[PDB]
């Protein structure tokens, strides 16, 4: 349902790779998590409605923009030696809920 | 701690 | 019964203005400044003991817009019948000639929720230190709103509250003087 | 110019603290409730035939229901708990002052919560005739003010006593007026 | 607001019974989920729990119980399968509330003949 790509994105240092995330589930809110092995997924940024977006826990050196309800792209500044990890993308709707999270296949970054 | 907010259903189109 | 907490929100076309707020037994807990995307406590001091996710109030209003549109078209587009406001002016405590006091202009029982309110000292518009409440919800689904003017009571001062509204023939004035 | 209003109130009704709670989700259009969810009912019910097709759509989604059902817990009791700390348990005690307009006023101001009890007394006797109250007025800022005139043109040496009671002072406040 | 998975790696036999355990930060009426992830990909929702019923079912014959008293929401299968070897994550609907989910560091599981 959510398509991230490309799945593997090896990248040079001091390079601002940007991870694309699209969804045709018509969900309202949209999230990025980074899974570092052994630890859970940690929240990076998430946007609840179009054109707004708020910081999660590990938001240093990432930025995101929500111009379209379907698209939420994560830009990884060379902020930290964070980068070399696995990035996950999810969405969900609000009608009654508070819908459960739906997950993209995720992409591996490298350096 | 936080005030939880109830969400209106979207009306079927 | 004992206590009633109500979360009253709305979206008015074609003005495209929304409001979100929490009502406890008549009084406002908070609302959300839609533009600044801020939670805003009816009293600063509520901030200490609780918190609200301002964004949430937006995503709600944005549904009520979507609702609005489908609901207008499901009713031949029949407009809202105006109810004009009744206005009452009073001082928040007994009046003393040179004690600082505060004027309350209490706009009551009306819809739709939009008003062009003015304060008038001796006939001239006042702007110094005025506070105004947001739109508050009644049991009959009509609206309330307050306004506040801090003033120094003098024997040579006459104040008026100039409420407008699309239910009123001509702008209404409620005159308080000592 | 023509106006259109969509409107939603989410009601939490608390009886005996939070023993009995009841939850109403109410959708209006231009002062017309067309469909609501009543925690006492279980499903979405249509209020006017304008909302009948909406409430039939909404009870089809069985996911929605289950969820809305538990707002009495997730939403209602929850928010109560959060805010009881400074709303329910909020007591600001009255500011009472007696004075005759230019016939006798008793001006209680800036108090919370609403429930209040004012009585006029003449020479230790409860006056019940000339009591003319303006009733409980809302100041809008978590305070109430009320006034209670007493219809008496009096005689020299009499004592009038205004006797306020309120859930924020155990022993009653009493103010005095000697003629 | 906060969730914690105590087992880091659980091994078990094919055909046996499963119980990945998970505890939650005190909450009254929190929303809980169990996700599972095969290496390299994303998480599937296995099952959830907002309110009401104490025991719920999921996909590939999974199950979970909500012991309010226990502060525990543990995942179960009566008859595990070889397929099921992946990392499992426990997550709580955080805190008055979105939207945003909080994940336990996740207990991974391998299964042998």
């Amino acid at each position: 349902g959510i398509t991230q790509s490309p799945k593997y994105l090896f990248r040079k240092e001091g390079q601002n790779v940007t991870l694309s995330c699209e969804q045709n589930l018509n969900h309202d809110a949209m999230y990025w998590y980074r899974q570092d092995p052994g630890q859970g997924l940690r929240l990076i940024y998430y946007s609840q409605i179009v054109n707004d977006f708020q910081k999660g826990d590990i938001a240093e050196g990432y930025s995101v923009s929500r111009e379209k309800k379907e698209s939420f792209p994560l830009t990884v500044t060379s902020a930290q030696k964070n980068p070399t990890a696995f990035y996950l993308c999810a969405s969900s709707l609000r009608d009654g809920y508070t819908g459960e999270l739906f997950f993209g296949e995720g992409s591996r970054l490298t350096v | 701690q936080h005030i939880r907010c109830n969400i209106p259903k979207r009306i079927s189109a | 019964e004992e206590h009633v907490i109500i979360q009253a929100e709305f979206y008015l076309n074609p003005d495209q203005s929304g409001e979100f707020m929490f009502d406890f037994d008549g009084d406002e807990i908070f609302h959300v400044d839609m533009a600044k995307k801020e939670t805003v406590w009816r009293l600063e001091e509520f901030g200490r003991f609780a918190s609200f996710e301002a964004q949430g109030a937006l995503a709600n209003i944005a549904v009520d817009k979507a609702n609005l549109e489908i609901m207008t078209k499901r009713s031949n587009y029949t407009p809202i019948t105006n109810v004009p406001p009744e206005v009452t002016v009073l001082t928040n405590s007994p009046v003393e000639l040179r004690e600082p006091n505060v004027l309350i202009c209490f706009i009551d029982k009306f819809t739709p929720p939009v008003v062009n309110v003015t304060w008038l000292r001796n006939g001239k518009p006042v702007t110094t230190g005025v506070s105004e409440t947001v739109f508050l919800p009644r049991e009959d689904h009509l609206f309330r709103k307050f306004h506040y003017l801090p003033f120094l009571p003098s024997t040579e001062d006459v104040y008026d509250c100039r409420v407008e509204h699309w239910g009123l023939d001509e702008p209404l004035l409620k005159h308080w003087e000592f | 110019r023509p106006r259109f209003l969509e409107l939603l109130k989410s009601e939490c009704h608390f009886f005996n603290g939070t023993e009995r709670v009841r939850f109403l989700e109410r959708y209006f259009h231009n002062q017309e409730e067309f469909v609501r969810f009543d925690s006492d009912v279980g499903e979405y019910r249509a209020v006017t035939e304008l909302g009948r097709p909406v409430a039939e759509s909404w009870n089809s989604q069985k996911d929605l229901l289950e969820q809305k059902r538990g707002q009495v817990d997730n939403y209602c009791r929850h928010n109560y708990g959060v805010v009881e700390s400074f709303t329910v348990q909020r007591r600001v005690h009255p500011q009472v002052t007696v004075y005759p307009a230019k016939l006798l006023v008793c001006s209680v101001s800036g108090f919370y919560p609403g429930s209040i009890e004012v009585r006029w007394f003449r020479n230790g006797q409860e006056e019940k005739t000339g009591v003319v109250s303006t009733g409980l007025i809302h100041n809008g800022d978590w305070t109430f003010q009320t006034l209670v005139m007493l219809e008496t043109v009096p005689r020299s040496g009499e004592v009038y006593t205004c006797q306020v009671e309120h859930p924020s002072v155990t022993s009653p406040l009493t103010v005095e007026w000697r003629a | 607001q906060s969730v914690t998975q105590p087992d880091i790696h659980i091994t078990v036999s094919e055909g046996a019974s499963l119980e990945l355990r998970c505890n939650y930060s005190y909450g009254a009426t929190p929303y809980l989920f169990w996700y599972v992830q095969s290496p390299g990909q994303g998480l599937q929702l296995l099952l959830k729990y907002f309110s009401g019923d104490t025991l719920v079912q999921g996909i590939k014959g999974f199950e979970a119980e909500f012991k309010r008293s226990q502060s525990s929401f543990n995942l179960r299968k009566p008859s595990v399968h070889w397929s099921d070897a992946a990392e499992y994550f426990c997550a709580v609907g955080a805190s008055g509330n979105t939207g945003k989910l909080i994940f336990g560091q996740g207990t991974t599981l391998q299964v042998k003949p």
